């Protein structure tokens, strides 16, 4: 019951949009067992609207494909441009002009090499 | 305010400017006999900057068409563009000129039309309070454009002090030397005339031409007819900042004064790469400016005839990039961020380098606010190059006996053949010195 007052407040943090599945929820009944496991089918529905919600406006697995096997390195066409730019400038720790320009080379490196979905990319923050 | 009056000028110049203000037009939404459309005003918040300002909502050019020749007028008065233009401010019907062919001709007939040459031009000059300056819209080719307007340079450089000089003259061709001979005589003389008794130039070459225009373009029979498309775009691509509302550089006095390093030393190179209509069909997919400008500084787009060995002993000084129509901004300094991990521009070693990025917003149509568009005046110190090739093609001829004794019958008595080469090897010697 912990876990489903878990997921039932990330869709409450959407928007006011669930209701228990039984239109009056009782416990005082000698069965109790499976009533906690019509409790534990409601925490699985509440996952499923909750997948439901990754899969329609979030793309989970767009994010992980974005970032994963491209943060190791996936298409090295947008890296070997940027390492092209790597050569040129990291040979000395940064200055206070260097990052402003590692960020300006990031997205030059972007368009070059024709990312598919930009808003996916521009999440790219430069370590200092 | 920024009244720039066009000098069109020559057997090519008067054509490369006609589509230009038929340009003009298609992107403004105006017809040149009426206004059909609303999308003048409140898509184009500016319009009186090239075309004079309106008396009946009729915008009229703000241009002068001289030439010796009436076969390129002739082709003018039958297109339905030419009733925007005034049968007053230049000509009436049935004008001429001289027989003629020669640099002589257009440079002795300056001073006997000379009542007539400064009284129709200069009304348009006192319409505005505030004149920007002059450009000649002229040619090198031939002796029409390059006779006479070597005598314009001249005598509006002290009547018209305060002014900006700077043209879009276009360069003639070299592949052969049969039905023209006279090409490295009148080319020099007005090659001086454009560095100390003008500004700045705009150099268009005419063997990179064919060269662009058998690139993506897919002729077969090289034509006059190709030579105004890749010219007309550019032109109109320079002034998208003085026509369209910009903020930075929004006159043609902003955009010269950050790019020429010294005097003598004005030679731009130019680039313009998207000409293909079926790009138009994938550019739905957001195509960005991350990659527009990867490919100007490439030599791949340019207009110049130079050596492609010869650009590690020479440096870039000042290169401008001009996105146009939808640039999408929050990328725009992400693309100038790429530029200082190739070094793609070799910098000068004794001062500061620049890469000067500008935008502005095109015409309300279809072709416009869909296609990225990318000009380049750039600013290399390779152009030696066709200085060198200029010089050894008039040294090579004058040894020949070739036009010694048939062009100096008429006002020409001592030798000013050594005054070009001297001041010609000035401007190349000074390139050379100015990367200590």
């Amino acid at each position: 019951i912990l876990s489903t007052g878990k997921y039932l407040n990330v869709v409450r943090e959407c928007g006011h949009d669930v209701t228990c599945p039984d239109a009056k929820e009782i416990t005082y009944t000698l069965k109790e067992q499976a009533y906690v496991e019509r409790i534990e089918k409601a925490y699985n529905y509440a996952s499923k609207v909750l997948l439901d919600f990754l899969m329609e406006e979030e793309e989970l697995v767009a994010h992980l494909r974005s970032i994963k096997h491209y943060f190791l390195m996936d298409q090295g066409d947008f890296f070997v441009h940027f390492m092209d730019l790597t050569e040129e400038e990291l040979k000395k720790p940064v200055d206070d002009i260097i990052p402003t320009r590692l960020e300006a080379l990031l997205e030059l490196a972007l368009r070059m090499s024709t990312a598919n979905t930009d808003p996916f990319k521009d999440d790219l923050k430069i370590e200092l | 305010p920024r009244e720039i009056i066009t000098l069109q000028l020559g057997q090519c110049g008067n054509q490369i400017g006609f589509e230009f203000w038929k340009q003009l037009c298609a992107e403004h939404g105006i017809s040149p006999e009426g206004i059909v459309e609303e999308f003048a005003t409140e898509g184009t918040d500016r319009k009186d900057v090239f075309f004079y300002q309106a008396d009946d909502e009729h915008y009229i050019p703000r241009a002068v068409l001289l030439d010796l020749e009436p076969r390129v007028i002739h082709s003018i008065l039958n297109s339905p563009y030419a009733n925007l233009y005034n049968p007053e401010n230049i000509y009436l019907s049935e004008h001429g000129g001289g027989a003629g062919n020669n640099w002589a001709s257009g440079f002795s007939q300056g001073e006997k039309i000379h009542e007539d040459i400064f009284d129709i031009i200069d009304r348009e000059a006192d319409g505005s309070d505030s004149l920007e300056g002059f450009v000649l819209c002229h040619s090198i080719a031939g002796g029409t454009g390059s006779g006479l307007g070597s005598y314009l340079l001249e005598r509006l450089n002290d009547r018209y002090p305060k002014k900006l000089v700077q043209t879009y003259s276009v360069f003639p061709n070299q592949d052969e030397m049969s039905h023209v001979v006279v090409q490295p005589y009148n080319s020099l003389l007005t090659l001086k005339r454009l560095t100390q008794n003008a500004d700045c130039v705009v150099v268009l070459d005419n063997t990179a031409l064919n060269r662009i225009a058998t690139d993506r373009l897919h002729i077969q029979n090289p034509s006059f007819s190709q030579i105004n498309q890749l010219v007309s775009t550019i032109m109109s691509a320079s002034t998208t900042t003085l026509r369209y509302p910009g903020y930075m550089n929004n006159d043609l006095i902003g955009l010269i004064a950050s790019l020429i390093p010294t005097p003598r030393l004005h030679f731009l190179m130019t680039g313009y790469t998207p000409l293909t209509t079926d790009q138009s069909v994938a550019s739905v997919r957001k195509t960005t400016v991350l990659d527009v400008m990867r490919r100007l500084l490439q030599p791949k787009n340019v207009m110049v005839s130079t050596g492609r060995d010869r650009q590690t002993n020479h440096c870039y000084i000042a290169i401008l990039n001009i996105i146009q129509g939808e640039v999408d901004p929050t990328q725009v300094h992400k693309s100038l961020q790429r530029i200082r991990e190739r070094k793609l521009a070799n910098f000068i070693p004794w001062g500061p380098a620049s890469i000067q990025v500008a935008l502005s917003r095109k015409s309300p149509y279809l072709p416009s606010a869909h296609r990225v568009s990318g000009l380049m005046m750039a600013n290399h110190t390779n152009i030696s190059s066709l200085f060198e090739r200029t010089c050894r093609q008039y040294d090579k001829l004058r040894k020949r006996e070739a036009f010694l004794e048939q062009f100096r019958k008429e006002d020409i008595f001592k030798d000013n053949f050594d005054e070009l080469d001297n001041s010609r090897e000035i401007v190349q010697q000074l390139i050379d010195e100015y990367h200590a």
